[PDB]
């Protein structure tokens, strides 16, 4: 197991690789995380805002 | 290296330093390596946060042994200066240890935070 | 050969020059208990051995030194306290000795004679009148 | 012959202490370092101690007597017969005992947990001890060169 | 809201922080002459955007968010030049950006000053951010820990020689700092300098007059003379 | 504070020994 | 353009308080120490 | 109690003892012997011991042989200082001050301490020459001999400038350099007394490196603390404070900068000038006065420290050019550019080199062209300074009315320079918009 | 490197200091019958043993 999120309510819904060692995962808590597979580390946590079209603030 | 329960996620690091600041205002905090070692040895310590930016890293490596003997969770944050001005010190604090009591919203936060540290381990 | 001196310029005596330097009394609470015991040693041996009535206003002398009898080489079978009787102070030896029940008996006789008619007696008389 | 054997035992203790803990030997010296290792049991057992513990190792009878009777605790323990606390005088002795005990705790943790590439010279194996001793001697000479209080210099009249 | 905004020094653009915090703050960038949306700069944080500042040539802007992430975002390429971190900031509060003869591809401003919520204000020489690559962990030219409460105002001199930074939550908590030496002036303010609880400061256009306005509602003016 | 800390260390050691002795005296197994 | 060099006096007091007046380094070496303290080279 | 005040002043001004207990106490005050022995000592015992000490001192150094005839004489066993007249007492004071300046170098030695003990126990130097004795023991203020002298000194006989020593007389501990330096920044009298003592020694060539390092360190730290006190922010008060600092300093530095025979005190005065030019924001004419006197003052022994202090002085000036005689003696400097590279490894010589090039170009002499060429190809100036220096050189070539041959040779060498300096010189040609080939073929034809 | 030699060597050093002090006092009382003023002249017991030798 490479890593896991701190928040238990983060659900991983999609995954795509940028290169041989960089994995881009989308999450349910409005984030797109960019992990690094060899050491299992985290490059950057891209984020997205609320949805202002309806309720349910988490994109 | 030797800092293997590293807290690298910035959301978890922000949660750790916010709980450190709240415990510092509650006076439920032991700052410094010697005071952290005393709290862990006496067994009053609920969670212990070391810092990985220590220039000789081997001056805080004795606390993982005492935490392995006393079964308290320890975690490494990246920056000791961030830990220091999270406690509210105006110095660089390399190890901090936040304690528990009978009934607190802070104690509930401590239990959830050591659950997140056990998720790191 | 001949050096620059060290300049060393900056009440009652500490040690007696004529008595081979007995140090002044460090008046600890244990030494104060020991000195009270020494002025009350007539009471300790309860009439079996009376002592010279030396009663000054201050029982603590200026120069004392708490020591221990070592050994007479001629007598060592009964003139020697055992390991379970060599105690630290003198009051601990008095308490480890016998007749502590004798002290308690005499104290309770004195307590009855002093509670004889003071105020519980008058409370009992007032209750017997009010009944 | 007993004195000659005791002298060569002191030389052996110095050599073995410079082998085991070069930082602490550069700080306080081999005899006081061996006394601290002796009281704690081992090197990794001394390293788990805070600096306040290492300050009053050996003075434990007076320490726990004072703590249980609400007296004032002893200021130092085995550390008193080191070199660097013996140059001070007055309250600077207790201040240098605190600072030296903290630096001893750091140096013992470094000498008991840090790794070295095994082609490491002793001059770079005792680096924390050298730096701590130089800084601590500078702090000692500042504490000793603190000046006295100024006063009004009066003439012969009192003016 | 439209409360917090910054007009560019060239006057062509104006950036408004969009009130949408959610673990990362964006700011919508508006052409001044036609009052229309032209861009949007989004940074990741915990509570959004603490402050931001346009570059001196007028193209890009440096956005200092809360929880320490500072982001240089250019207007020409219209994406992020780089991200670095303030040293040990548990959360940023204000930022300012001034001087001249800085790096040519980062706006040409020399100094950036970022004040956190603890009271500490770090001042970085912006020629030390370039490793276009930005160093992820630059070191400050000077860390100011003189004020004890959270840094509320910070302002550079328009010729880039002074830096006035102040906290609102203490009576007479304002300091004045020389550049490039990064030394706090000790002769002013004194114990009897009637600053008040400082809420806004402003240097003049020729940097001859400092204006300080407090929470009571009183502006006071100080000639700067060197 | 120092006196209360020493008494707390002694009492915590007594509680650990007494709880060990109480457990040693007196869907678990599948 | 340059400015006046700011130096905390404790550093200069350390420079001169490192040794007594006798058995101090020679005045060329102490001058180079003071000049490198007051040198405005980044 | 005006009568008690007048009588207290009379009793403090009195010098000879008039009752037996006072004579016994004043005879008991000694350096070497304890008071219980030093009461019962005649002047033959003291003279025998202290003449053995003076024999050792006179075998060490040669120049004690006049004091062998006048101060340490077998007749000087018997002379009472309080029975001679005022001119005899003044000549004895001159002889004592000369011996103390002579003996200050060897004062850690027990022969010299025995000689000072003879002066103290016969001529009562601790009462009649308290200023010179306290000043000659001040560089040794960390030793037990200074503690003993401080013990035997009378309290009301100390001068007003040395009255910081009173807690160190009440508690017999040696005073620290922090106390001496802090009283030097507060009182101008103590700094003037220390500087007057060491300059009066150095004029008689009885200097020693302990005294020179002592005075240099204490005047450096005292000028440091004095500038930090004099700084005010108000314009007229900082002007008056700079003037008062210069009026308190100027004689001492104006002598110690041009004392040619003592290079140690010259280097120490250079250190004080470097601190004064860096930290204290002074004026350009004051800094040209300092540079002109340093330039008049250096030797070969202090040439490289003089060049370091000159780089600092020229760096902290607002004007761009040097005032003549500075550039003349730096022409006289042997290895200018290599020494300036060795300095510019640590000290930023740019404004000195720029002012040097401008002041050479302002001379119509043609014996400065190797120095101008070396300073231009040195890579010491900046690009703008090199450009304006070459522009001033071509303007001087246009201003001249041989000379033009050497000028054109220098100009074609500078145009055909190799690196970034040659790049900036040809760029300066392109922005002055004047052709190379005109003056090229004019000098080649 | 192992520190059991350190604790054993320093306990041995303390016991050797004690036994050497008591044997030196014993040779002082043991030679003071033949030469008693030597114990007053030499207070250092190692040099006393060397003079007895």
């Amino acid at each position: 197991t490479l890593t896991r999120t701190p928040s238990k309510k983060t659900k991983f819904v999609s995954i795509a690789f940028q290169s041989h060692n960089i994995v881009i995962v989308g999450c349910s808590n409005s984030t797109i995380c960019a992990y690094d597979v060899r050491t299992g580390t985290m490059l950057r946590q891209m984020t997205l805002g609320t949805d202002l079209t309806g309720g349910s603030k988490n994109i | 290296s030797a800092a293997w329960p590293k807290a690298e996620d910035p959301a978890l690091v922000q949660e750790l330093l916010d709980c450190v600041q709240q415990a510092s205002h509650y006076r439920q905090l032991k700052k410094g390596a010697n005071e952290t070692t005393k709290s862990v040895n006496r067994g009053t310590s609920e969670l212990v946060i070391l810092a990985a930016d220590t220039q000789p890293l081997s001056i805080v490596l004795h606390i993982p042994l005492i935490c392995e003997e006393k079964n308290v969770p320890y975690v490494y944050v990246p920056s000791k200066v961030a830990l220091g001005r999270a406690c509210g010190v105006s110095r660089a604090v390399i190890a901090v240890s936040l304690t528990s009591n009978e009934a607190s919203d802070l104690n509930s936060k401590i239990r959830a935070l050591r659950d997140k540290v056990e998720r790191l381990a | 050969e001949l050096s620059v001196r060290v300049p060393q310029l900056p009440g009652p005596p500490d040690t007696l020059s004529d008595w081979y330097n007995i140090p002044r009394t460090n008046l600890t609470p244990e030494l104060k208990r020991d000195l009270q015991l020494l002025r009350m040693r007539d009471v300790v041996a309860m009439g079996k051995q009376f002592f010279k009535k030396d009663n000054r206003k201050d029982f603590v002398p200026e120069y004392c030194q708490v020591g221990t009898i070592i050994a007479g080489a001629t007598d060592g079978v009964s003139g020697r306290l055992t390991r379970k009787e060599r105690k630290r102070t003198i009051v601990e030896e008095v308490l480890s000795s016998d007749s502590v029940s004798k002290y308690k008996r005499k104290y309770h006789e004195i307590q009855e004679h002093k509670k004889s008619g003071r105020k519980g007696y008058y409370k009992k008389l007032m209750a017997a009148r009010k009944r | 012959e007993r004195s000659e054997y005791r002298r060569q035992l002191a030389e052996y203790l110095q050599n073995r202490m410079k082998a085991i803990s070069p930082n602490m030997t550069e700080l306080i010296g081999a005899l006081v370092g061996a006394r601290l290792i002796a009281h704690s049991g081992s090197l990794v057992n001394l390293a788990k101690n805070p600096g306040s513990t290492i300050q009053i190792l050996g003075a434990e009878k007076a320490l726990f007597r004072a703590l249980k009777t609400k007296h004032a605790t002893p200021k130092y323990g085995i550390i008193y017969h080191a070199s660097l606390v013996g140059q001070a005088s007055g309250p600077n002795k207790g201040k240098i005992a605190r600072q030296l005990a903290a630096k001893i705790a750091l140096s013992v943790r470094t000498d008991a947990f840090e790794d070295f590439p095994e082609n490491a010279d002793d001059e770079t194996r005792a680096a924390v001890g050298i730096q701590a001793r130089a800084k601590l001697e500078n702090n000692l000479r500042l504490l000793e060169g603190k000046p006295l209080n100024k006063g009004v210099a009066l003439g012969p009249n009192g003016i | 809201t439209m409360e917090r905004f910054r007009v560019s020094p060239c006057g062509r653009y104006m950036a408004l922080v969009a009130s949408d915090k959610k673990g990362g703050g964006m700011l919508n960038i508006i052409n001044v002459g036609t009052m229309q949306w032209i861009a949007q700069a989004r940074i990741d944080g915990r509570h959004g955007v603490a402050d931001f500042a346009w570059w001196s040539d007028g193209n890009g802007l440096t956005i200092a968010g809360r929880d320490g992430q500072v982001t240089e975002w250019s207007m020409i390429t219209r994406r992020t030049v780089g991200i670095w971190r303030d040293e040990g900031s548990i959360g940023g509060t204000v930022m300012a950006l001034g001087g001249r003869n800085g790096p040519a591809e980062l706006g040409g401003d020399r100094w950036v000053a970022i004040g956190s919520n603890s009271g500490i204000l770090n001042v970085y020489d912006r020629n030390d951010l370039i490793e276009i690559r930005i160093k992820k962990y630059p070191t400050p030219t000077r860390v100011f820990e003189q004020l004890t409460t959270s840094i509320s105002v910070v302002a550079f001199s328009p010729d880039g020689q002074l830096l006035a930074f102040g906290s609102q939550h203490k009576k007479d908590a304002l300091r004045l700092v020389h550049l490039p030496s990064c030394t706090v002036y000790r002769n002013w303010p004194t114990e009897q300098t009637p600053l008040g609880r400082v809420t806004a400061i402003a240097f003049s256009s020729k940097s001859d007059v400092l204006a300080v306005g407090n929470d009571v509602g009183r502006v006071r003016l100080w000639e700067i003379r060197g | 504070l120092g006196y209360v800390r020493t008494m707390r260390n002694i009492a915590a050691k007594e509680l650990k020994e007494l709880e060990e002795r109480y457990v040693l005296a007196g869907p678990k197994k599948i | 353009d340059t400015h006046a060099v700011v130096v905390a006096p404790q550093r200069l007091a350390e420079i001169f308080n490192a040794a007594p007046a006798f058995a101090m380094p020679p005045i060329e070496d102490v001058f180079y120490q003071v000049a490198s303290l007051f040198s405005t080279k980044p | 109690s005006s009568l008690a005040q007048q009588l207290a002043q009379i009793a403090a001004n009195s010098r000879s003892s008039f009752n037996v207990k006072a004579l016994k106490a004043s005879h008991s005050k000694s350096l070497i012997w304890e008071p219980r022995v030093a009461v019962s000592q005649t002047f033959a015992e003291i003279y025998s011991q202290c003449y053995e000490g003076f024999k050792e001192l006179c075998h060490l150094d040669s120049r004690f042989v006049p004091f062998d005839a006048t101060l340490f004489s077998a007749q000087s066993q018997e002379v009472d200082r309080t029975q001679m007249t005022a001119e005899e007492n003044a000549a004895l004071d001159k002889r004592v001050d000369s011996f103390l300046h002579l003996v200050g170098s060897r004062l850690r030695l027990m022969p010299a301490i025995k000689a000072v003990e003879w002066l103290i126990r016969r001529f009562r130097i601790h009462e009649f020459n308290t200023g010179t004795l306290l000043a000659t023991f001040l560089p040794y203020h960390t030793i037990p001999a200074f503690v003993t002298l401080l013990s035997i000194l009378p309290v009301q006989r100390i001068p007003i400038e040395y009255r910081f020593l009173d807690p160190y007389i009440k508690s017999l501990t040696p005073p620290p350099r922090a106390a001496i330096v802090q009283q030097a920044t507060n009182r101008p009298d103590l700094l003037s007394a220390i500087s007057r003592y060491t300059l009066d020694s150095c004029r008689a060539k009885q200097e020693y490196p302990g005294l020179i390092s002592f005075w240099g360190g204490i005047m450096a730290e005292a000028v440091n603390g004095m500038i930090d006190k004099m700084r005010s922010g108000r314009r007229a008060i900082q002007l008056e404070n700079d003037h008062l600092l210069l009026q308190q300093i100027g004689p001492v530095l104006s002598e110690a900068m041009v004392m040619k025979d003592v290079p140690g005190i010259q280097i120490a005065s250079y250190m004080v000038v470097a601190i004064l030019a860096a930290k204290g924001s002074l004026n350009d004419n004051i800094l040209t006065a300092f540079m002109e006197q340093l330039v008049h003052g250096w030797t070969v022994d202090t040439l490289r420290p003089g060049l370091v202090c000159l780089t600092m002085l020229a760096q902290h000036r607002s004007a761009k050019q040097l005032s003549g005689r500075v550039a003349k003696a730096v022409i006289k400097v042997p290895d200018l550019v290599s020494s300036l590279r060795d300095i510019s490894k640590e000290h930023q010589v740019d404004k000195l080199a720029n002012g040097l090039v401008l002041a050479f170009v302002d001379r119509g002499d043609i014996r400065t062209l190797p120095v101008i060429n070396s300073l231009l190809l040195s890579e010491l100036l900046q690009e703008k300074q090199a450009k304006v220096a070459y522009k001033a050189l071509l303007l001087a070539a246009h201003k001249i009315d041989n000379i033009r041959k050497q000028v054109g040779s220098a100009l074609v060498r500078l145009s055909q320079a190799e690196g970034d300096v040659g790049d900036a010189i040809r760029t300066a040609i392109q922005e002055v918009d004047f052709n190379i080939e005109e003056l090229e073929l004019k000098l080649g034809a | 490197k192992v520190d059991v030699m350190i604790v054993h060597a320093v306990a041995l050093l303390d016991e050797l200091d004690k036994e050497l002090n008591v044997m030196a006092m014993r040779v002082k009382e043991w030679y003071g019958w033949h030469f008693p003023e030597l114990g007053k002249i030499l207070p250092d017991n190692l040099s006393y043993a060397r003079v007895v030798l």
